[PDB]
RNA sequence: GUUCCACUUUCUUAGACUGAGUUUUAGAGCUAGAAAUAGCAAGUUAAAAUAAGGCUAGUCCGUUAUCAACUUGAAAAAGUG
DNA sequence: CTAATCGCCCTCAGTCTAAGAAAGTGGAACACGGTCGGAG
DNA sequence: CTCCGACCGTGTTCCCTTTGAGGGCGATTAG
């Protein structure tokens, strides 16, 4: 009888109901409440509206910075605690002071200077050390007996901030020379090579080494001032080494096996142990020294000192930054005073102009600063060294600043254990307690042992070895860190969906490789001269060919195929392999590298020592902490030798397969007593595949198996963004209440189409363009320097991309001239509907591609290979351009999937006689591409601007050309229904065709094709006409599909229909109590305390909170001085912070919030967007608790909309000219249509949006801009529709007039209006007389 | 002049010839573009060919003076309800519009009887005009009759 | 000989004459007691003459070897399926039967698309005759239009 | 569409971290002028908090998802036109 | 002593490890009812 | 001459083609 049609969006899900006769019915449903209505006659059609769904990564982040927070504030806690003993004797309430520094003088218990309690002490203190890097570097290199708060406060500070993690190891800072490490390393080079000795040759080797480039091209700078030396030999690799790069070391020493060394990984001893194992010792001290010059150029950007002079690098740089930034900011002040002592106020006093008082007292940064500065320098006269330093960005530096996170924790751990060296000799408990010191600032909880939880924490997974409290000095003894690391793998690792229970085997597991290979050979045929057909391998065939050739060669190639069996067995001069290119796909490569390491090959081949072996590889794949791997290794050490362990250690592997053990070969048939490996090993006349074994009906697997194979978790576990997973969700209700609506009885059709999900970067282009720029060595951006926001300029961006260079010319382009230029699509868009910067390419003129109708000509390619290969090692063309351009050289959707099978799973829930699936409603899916071709065809024109309407238009179309299309071709089922399909068409590629050159063109003409049926005549490119009847029907059974003459009309009937119910989606507001600012003290009652005793009129805190919900309260409150009784309707906004402690207790809530006589049963929950009429049909949604948006809908006949569709789009429409002169007549003919909309939009706003002002302004800016050309009103007169628009109030510009949203700052209209309660369809009301 | 009843008055005039002639009185006339290309009278016994109707002998010499088997923007006048033969022809012809007169609910296939032209299983539509000078055929074919 | 076989064996000949002419191959024979009365083929593309079918050009020979436009008790033999038109006219002919062999079931004037000879208005009954050949007629048209799997299609 | 293997690019989820930013407090401002009014000298740092808080008392959790109205129903769930 | 308007405002930057899915390239499936070739 | 046994293609349209926002908030305006 009907069939429903769905749009499904990430902002709106548009529905529709149509009968056999493509309409839509009418039906009359009953409105429940205390109104005057009774019922309601509604259209079947609508479309609900919903917020975005966010993700969980902002509240990730805030979890996170979280838990940092609170385990630094433990660490401070363990120092006091360590300190706390010897501290009471020196200092009675030295620690209390510290921890109320925060409180005011008067709320104060002792005395307001924290370190010593005076002011003589304090001053005296801030004399002698400005900073805390003084106190750090006295307390470092003096000798003299320090007082302990000092040392505290220095211990403290260098705790709180500890650096990064970043570098494993320990650092030798000692050797700070860059000039003597390298001529050392020169010199020892030359020694230990007599033959060919390296000159020095002035090679400013700091220069080219330190400079801000990227390490491959500081490589190459490097070796290109070495003659004759390649970046692959040895001191070219040692270069990589000290660079930070991993080079490879087996090509010079002639190993077989991978030697890579990088010295951050905290396997680089091992490496080079074994290393030196193989090549010899003797050239221990060579890579010592290459480790010895990284050492001493490791921190060359940061320390800028040499460290002979101090043991203290750091704090002597910042002293140094210090004493700099005085006498510079002495020198500025008299040179101010002397040439300008006018702008002195405004450089020094004013704290909101970005001077130096803006600096250091405002809110103003370096950058702006010195952007502030520049100017007043160079209009100046003895400045010569201040712009020195201001482009060196060293003029007047502070010392905690934004790139201080380059310093490593190495350097803070040794500047404490000097400190604790120099005063242990004083205080015994600095020397008893030296190591717990070092121990709380070097550990770090692993990331695999994740949070240190009890059982109370939904995201921990950690296990205790014991029952202690954790500390990290017990860590190691207390938390079982092999069962975490394997908690933490396994709680991620996909599980076998055939066996839902059984984890999935490693990728590298001997098992599973023994099952491919089984798996690949099983389908090879062979035939010879007697045997009358292609015959596959039996068992023992296999077995002899596994024993003499995978256990033989690693690798097994398709000549050594031929040759030593084929050749040597069968006498085959030659034969053809199908499945497989010039190499066998499987191997089995864990066989041979065990085979290498533990050199027992009967080790390896007992069957009883299978599942420890797999267990070793489950531990190999299952770890990567070689102290792990190691442990968990330690059992076997005695099988063979401590070396074959050794080796063992460093062989790791990565990835899981797809399969279980329980699969492959667990399982055994009943009958045969075999598993799926034995039929694979053996079969005898059949070699079954997987997949036949898997749905063998003669054998009992399949049903074995078929054993073991909620909505919303169903839909959570998805894969995709949320907010398509809200999407499903509510057009699943939807369906559901259109289901009950309808008495029950199911569709016979379901027509769903998604819009396209792709769509829904300055920072990542900038990025891109920095990367690339730097590595290619180009000075433009030196020359003209860019912004993230200058990028957003299509030609600008692609400009930057190719270094300012033609793509198909090998010329230069000019940021001048970029109007001049083409941007062209690399495959052409009728082709591929590709937009992006991937398929479009920037030239002076397209003629230099080549060909038009195809990728740019091989002369092209040949020519620009080379720079394009360039642009490759530069990251400034990405991997899939490049190989699209090679193979041109050398010649729905998941999700709809998804929806579709839960779709069918919730409405068939029936099985026929032979258990089969009865299909009694058929789920069919179409692009967005039918419908959009229908409206252009058809002109069904769409204006989303106008109102939301379209969104239901769209379902109702769908659904009519998906149920026309099935009607009409029910053989094309298989492609548009889903679940029967048909296993062919595999075979018809194999036959040569018209034009079959590429599958997009087969689908372009395909559905260029199939569509015909809906028009009456087609025009062929020819010139040539083509009629078609006027009563489409199905030829095999004669029912009629189409009727161009009724069809037509019931189409734009539906369409013009002017009552839609649009709902939108009332929702609770959550997350973050208010803005994160934190304001100065001020006397407002909007400032809400930070803490529980932090009175925000003396301390601040936080502003503007965020209101969950409204709730309408009706009570008394006092009133004048004799507190007469009033009685009050009002709405309070429940705040969200406020939310948990109103619904413990409203009653209590409000009445400490000043209400007397509460009337608890009219409490009224109000959610955001609920919605109220008011008289003459006046709506309004509740936006917030004091504000309001639009709740109307401006319902424009169809014939404006058309016409202005038409009007606004001119330079578009292709083909005959002669439809679009027609089309502009019909505009000249009918430009009153432009009066008649303004004059609808006019009464509209009059009688519902009520802003007199914005629409005298809106008539007077179109009285002075008629005598303009039609298309730009008509454009303008689109922009007009903000006004009009549903939702929050917003500014919009008609004619370059700028009109400001007027929002509606009160909700007394509201509180005498009448609720509407609205279903999700909005078919069923309940109204509400808020008359009380 | 020029209007539907000019040519159904000379086709007419042709069948009162064709009569003359002792043959059945049916005519047709085939004019494009205001331009008269063929004309035919139904002398099937006088030639003893089933196939010599009016309407074929008309798309007959159309195509002859076209020298084409396609009549793309044809207008056929005929004083008779072309037959299946007649519409299978016309529609074959890729003729614009018919314009008969008196209906045949036996014979005529263009509505009467039958629909041939605007048939769901054909490749093309063909336009159809009735009721033009009905009375004068059937008084016609009476008086031959 | 003389039976139907020989006769559509013929009518094929004429076909495959057709088809040298480089026109759609289809032929037709009009027989009156064993006796040869009228052969056609297709020739309207090289006689610029939509009507020129084979059907067509047998009546017209057989109307004229016999000095009649009545056809009574003849058999006309067509390898294809005849359309409306050649429908039509084999009823305004008052021949006795036409066979045919293979169907078409896409234009097919005698049952498929719809029912013209046994239409009840007739004045005259055609008896019809199908499937004579069907398996070389349906052979011969796919090596002519060069596509698959409509004849087997059409027979299935 | 489902599914077995290889390559690349993107996204999602969870964990360990770092550097800043903001708010109060300590950095005895000086010289005439009772007062407004004005001149002169410094300015780089440090403590605490960083969602109010919660009990389960953990070196744990607190911004994701879900939610018309009524009725029967601890939760879940069902019915009402 | 109340409310309605007009502008102004809104925490951010980076590192590493692990797993999974989802697009573009490639290699291979997801069967059976007769039906023609020989036999004692 | 029925009984035993290895084998193979036809299935989509197609029967002369069309190629960033929106709610909070202080200062101003207004009765
Ligand atoms: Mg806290
Ligand atoms: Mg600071
Ligand atoms: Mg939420
Ligand atoms: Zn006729
Ligand atoms: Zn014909």
């Amino acid at each position: 009888k009907y069939s429903i049609g769905l749009a499904i969006g990430t902002n709106s899900v548009g529905w529709a109901v149509i009968t056999d006769e493509y309409k839509v019915p009418s039906k009359k449903f009953k409105v429940l409440g205390n109104t005057d209505r009774h019922s309601i006659k509604k259209n079947l059609i609508g479309a609900l509206l919903f917020d975005s769904g966010e993700t969980a990564e902002a509240t990730r982040l805030k979890r996170t910075a979280r838990r940092r927070y609170t385990r630094r504030k433990n660490r401070i806690c363990y120092l006091q605690e360590i300190f706390s003993n010897e501290m009471a004797k020196v200092d009675d309430s030295f620690f209390h002071r510290l921890e109320e520094s925060f409180l005011v003088e008067e709320d104060k218990k002792h005395e307001r200077h924290p370190i010593f309690g005076n002011i003589v002490d304090e001053v005296a203190y801030h004399e002698k050390y400005p900073t805390i890097y003084h106190l750090r570097k006295k307390l470092v290199d003096s000798t003299d007996k320090a007082d302990l708060r000092l040392i505290y406060l220095a211990l403290a500070h260098m705790i709180k901030f500890r650096g990064h993690f970043l570098i494993e190891g320990d650092l030798n800072p000692d050797n700070s020379d860059v000039d003597k490490l390298f001529i050392q390393l020169v010199q020892t080079y030359n020694q230990l090579f007599e033959e060919n000795p390296i000159n020095a040759s002035g090679v400013d080797a700091k220069a080219i080494l330190s400079a801000r480039l990227s390490k491959s091209r500081r490589l190459e700078n490097l070796i290109a001032q070495l003659p004759g030396e390649k970046k692959n030999g040895l001191f070219g690799n040692l270069i990589a080494l000290s660079l930070g790069l991993t080079p490879n070391f087996k090509s010079n020493f002639d190993l077989a096996e991978d030697a890579k060394l990088q010295l951050s990984k905290d396997t680089y001893d091992d490496d080079l142990d074994n290393l030196l194992a193989q090549i010899g010792d003797q050239y221990a001290d060579l890579f010592l020294a290459a480790k010895n010059l990284s050492d001493a150029i490791l921190l060359s950007d940061i320390l800028r000192v040499n460290t002979e002079i101090t043991k203290a690098p750091l704090s002597a740089s910042m002293i140094k930054r210090y004493d700099e930034h005085h006498q510079d900011l002495t020198l500025l002040k008299a040179l101010v005073r002397q040439q300008l002592p006018e702008k002195y106020k405004e450089i020094f006093f004013d704290q909101s102009k970005n001077g130096y008082a803006g600096y250091i007292d405002g809110g103003a940064s370096q950058e702006e600063f010195y952007k502030f500065i520049k100017p007043i320098l160079e209009k100046m006269d003895g400045t010569e060294e201040l712009l020195v330093k201001l482009n060196r960005e060293d003029l007047l530096r502070k010392q905690r600043t934004f790139d201080n996170g380059s310093i490593p924790h190495q350097i803070h751990l040794g500047e404490l254990h000097a400190i604790l060296r120099r005063q242990e000799d004083f205080y015994p408990f600095l020397k008893d307690n030296r190591e717990k010191i070092e121990k709380i600032l070097t550990f770090r909880i692993p990331y695999y042992v994740g949070p240190l939880a009890r059982g109370n924490s939904r995201f921990a997974w950690m296990t205790r070895k014991s029952e202690e409290t954790i500390t990290p000095w017990n860590f190691e003894e207390v938390v079982d860190k092999g069962a975490s690391a394997q908690s933490f793998i396994e709680r991620m690792t996909n599980f076998d969906k055939n066996l839902p229970n059984e984890k999935v085997l490693p990728k590298h597991s001997l098992l599973y490789e023994y099952f491919t290979v089984y798996n690949e050979l099983t389908k090879v045929k062979y035939v010879t001269e007697g045997m009358r057909k292609p015959a596959f391998l039996s068992g023992e065939q296999k077995k002899a060919i596994v024993d003499l050739l995978f256990k033989t060669n690693r690798k097994v190639t398709v000549k050594q195929l031929k040759e030593d069996y084929f050749k040597k067995i069968e006498c085959f001069d030659s034969v053809e392999i199908s499945g497989v290119e010039d190499r066998f796909n499987a191997s089995l490569g864990t066989y041979h590298d065990l085979l290498k390491i533990i050199k027992d090959k009967d080790f390896l081949d007992n069957e009883e020592n299978e599942d420890i072996l797999e267990d070793i590889v489950l531990t190999l794949t299952l770890f990567e902490d070689r102290e792990m791997i190691e442990e968990r290794l330690k059992t076997y050490a005695h099988l063979f030798d401590d070396k074959v362990m050794k080796q063992l250690k460093r062989r790791r592997y990565t990835g899981w397969g797809r399969l279980s053990r329980k699969l492959i070969n667990g399982i055994r048939d009943k009958q045969s007593g075999k598993t799926i490996l034995d039929f694979l090993k053996s079969d005898g006349f059949a070699n079954r595949n997987f997949m036949q074994l898997i749905h063998d009906d003669s054998l009992t697997f399949k049903e074995d198996i078929q054993k073991a194979q909620s909505l919303h978790e169903h839909i959570a576990n998805l894969a995709g963004s949320p907010a398509i997973k809200k999407g499903i969700l509510q057009t699943v209700k939807v369906v559901d209440e259109l289901v009950k609506v309808m008495g029950r009885h199911k569709p016979e059709n379901i027509v769903i189409e998604m819009a396209r999900e792709n769509q829904t970067n300055s920072r990542e282009r900038m990025k891109r363009i920095e990367e690339g720029i730097k590595e290619l060595g180009s000075q433009i951006l030196k020359e003209h320097p860019v912004e993230n926001t200058q990028l957003q300029n299509e030609k600008l961006y692609l400009y930057y991309l190719q270094n300012g260079r033609d793509m198909y010319v090998d010329q230069e382009l000019d940021i001048n001239r970029l109007s001049d230029y083409d941007v062209d699509a690399i495959v052409p868009q009728s082709f591929l509907k590709d937009d992006s910067i991937d398929n479009k390419v920037l030239t002076r003129s397209d003629k230099n591609r080549g060909k038009s109708d195809n990728v740019p000509s091989e002369e092209v390619v040949k020519k620009m290979k080379n720079y394009w290969r360039q642009l490759l090692n530069a990251k400034l063309i990405t991997q899939r351009k490049f190989d699209n351009l090679t193979k041109a050289e050398r010649g729905t959707r998941q999700i709809t999937k998804h929806v579709a099978q839960i779709l069918d799973s919730r409405m068939n829930t029936k099985y026929d006689e032979n258990d089969k699936l009865i299909r009694e409603v058929k789920v069919i899916t179409l692009k967005s591409k039918l419908v959009s071709d229908f409206r252009k065809d058809f002109q069904f024109y769409k204006v989303r601007e106008i109102n939301n309407y379209h969104h239901a238009h769209d379902a109702y179309l769908n659904a009519v050309v998906g149920t026309a299309l099935i009607k009409k071709y029910p053989k094309l089922e298989s492609e548009f229904v889903y679940g029967d399909y048909k296993v062919y068409d595999v075979r018809k590629m194999i036959a040569k065709s018209e034009q079959e050159i590429g599958k997009a063109t087969a689908k372009y003409f395909f559905y260029s094709n199939i569509m015909n049926f809906f028009k009456t005549e087609i025009t062929l490119a020819n010139g040539e006409i083509r009629k078609r009847p006027l009563i489409e029907t199905n030829g095999e059974t004669g029912e009629i599909v189409w009727d161009k003459g009724r069809d037509f009309a019931t189409v734009r009937k539906v369409l013009s229909m002017p009552q839609v119910n649009i709902v939108k989606k009332t929702e609770v507001q959550t997350g973050g109590f208010s803005k994160e600012s934190i304001l100065p003290k001020r006397n407002s009652d909007k400032l809400i305390a930070r803490k529980k005793d932090w009175d925000p009129k003396k301390y601040g805190g936080f502003d503007s909170p965020t209101v969950a919900y409204s709730v309408l309260v009706v009570a008394k409150v006092e009133k004048g001085k004799s507190k007469k009784l009033k009685s009050v309707k009002e709405l309070l906004g429940i705040t969200i912070m406020e939310r948990s402690s109103f619904e413990k207790n409203p009653i209590d809530f409000l009445e400490a919030k000043g209400y007397k006589e509460v009337k608890k049963d009219l409490i009224i929950k109000l959610p955001k967007y609920s919605l109220f009429e008011l008289e003459n049909g006046r709506k309004r949604m509740l936006a917030s608790a004091g504000e309001l948006q639009k709740g109307n809908e401006l319902a424009l006949p169809s014939k404006y909309v058309n016409f202005l569709y038409l009007a606004s789009h001119y330079e578009k429409l292709k083909g005959s000219p002669e439809d679009n002169e027609q089309k502009q007549l019909f505009v000249e003919q009918h430009k009153h249509y432009l009066d008649e909309i303004i004059e609808q939009i006019s009464e509209f706003s009059k009688r519902v949006i009520l802003a007199d002002a914005n629409l005298d302004k809106v008539l007077s800016a179109y009285n002075k801009h008629r005598d303009k050309p039609i298309r730009e009103q008509a454009e303008n007169i689109i922009h007009l529709f903000t006004l009009t628009n549903l939702g929050a109030p917003a500014a919009f510009k008609y004619f370059d007039t700028t009109i400001d949203r007027k929002r509606y700052t009160s909700t007394k209209e509201v509180l005498d209006a009448t609720l509407i309660h609205q279903s999700i369809t909005g078919l069923y009301e309940t109204r509400i007389d808020l008359s009380q | 002049e020029f209007s539907h009843e000019y040519w159904m008055r000379h086709a007419l005039t042709l069948a009162k010839r064709a009569r003359d002639e002792r043959e059945v009185p049916v005519g047709a006339v085939l004019v494009l573009n205001n331009r008269v290309i063929g004309e035919g009278w139904n002398r099937a016994i006088g030639l003893h060919d089933p196939t010599a109707h009016a309407e074929i002998m008309a798309l007959r010499q159309g195509g002859l003076v076209m020298q084409n088997y396609r009549l793309i923007d044809a207008t056929l006048y005929v004083t008779f309800e072309p037959c299946v033969m007649c519409a299978g022809a016309m529609i074959h012809s890729r003729i614009g519009r018919v314009v008969f007169g008196v209906r045949n609910s036996k014979r005529g296939a263009a509505g009467s009887l039958m629909n041939v032209l605007n048939y769901p299983g054909m490749n093309h539509r063909v336009e159809i005009t009735e009721g033009i000078l009905a009375d004068e055929c059937a008084a016609l074919l009476c008086d031959f009759y």
